């Protein structure tokens, strides 16, 4: 009875260690507004941190320094997991076409 | 087929996709059901990677 997904859960979240959260929170207390924002427009940092906890990194249950600097989640080059971000770019917005021209239909 | 054809082999190449060249199939999303598991809720995907915009 997820309140998001049909039959799936990412409740038991023992993939995201505690600096990840402190280090969420700290850059949400800094960052009232995203810093550098390509695709998901419209949202402050604390919903997309929610999105970011909720749906990505709880579809694929990794940490949040899979792709991101813990250090500086703005930061784009200069860690060896840039690529991943990158490639999480480019899926979100294949996600966006494909519910958004496919499955608009049904 | 969409999806084979843009973003697993993009112009019949393997190299260009976002995928490890793995092509889609039925059972990919849905897992044994009529309505994949993982789909979720309607409200619930931020509004610029939903069907509305
Ligand atoms: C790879 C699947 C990622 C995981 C794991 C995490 N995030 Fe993420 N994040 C990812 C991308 C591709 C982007 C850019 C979005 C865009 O439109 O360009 C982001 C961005 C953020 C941000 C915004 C910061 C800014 O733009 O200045 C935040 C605050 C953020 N992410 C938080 C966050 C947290 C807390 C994570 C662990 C739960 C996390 N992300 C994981 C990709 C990925
Ligand atoms: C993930 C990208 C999927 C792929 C691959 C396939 N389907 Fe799917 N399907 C998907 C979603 C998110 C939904 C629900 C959308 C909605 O607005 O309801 C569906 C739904 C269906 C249905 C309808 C089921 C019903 O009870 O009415 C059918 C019949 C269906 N899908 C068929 C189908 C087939 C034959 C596929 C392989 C060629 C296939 N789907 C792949 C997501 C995804």
């Amino acid at each position: 009875q997820n309140p998001i997904y049909v039959n799936y859960t990412q409740e038991p979240t023992d993939y995201i260690s505690a600096e990840s959260l402190a280090a969420m929170n700290a850059y949400i207390q800094a960052n009232p507004q995203p810093q550098a924002v390509q695709v998901l427009k419209g949202m402050t940092t604390a919903q997309i941190s929610a999105y970011m906890v909720a749906q990505v990194s709880g579809g694929l249950k990794v940490d949040c320094s899979y792709c991101h600097n813990i250090a500086n989640f703005a930061q784009q080059d200069g860690y060896p997991n840039a690529a991943k971000k990158v490639t999480a770019r480019k899926m979100m917005l294949m996600s966006a076409d494909l519910n958004q021209n496919y499955t608009a239909k049904l | 087929k969409h999806i084979q054809e843009t973003y697993v082999a993009p112009g019949g190449r393997i190299a260009d996709g976002i995928m490890a060249g793995k092509s889609p199939s039925c059972w990919l999303c849905h897992q044994g059901a009529n309505i994949p598991p993982g789909a979720a809720k309607p409200g619930q995907v931020p509004a610029v990677l939903s069907s509305t915009p």
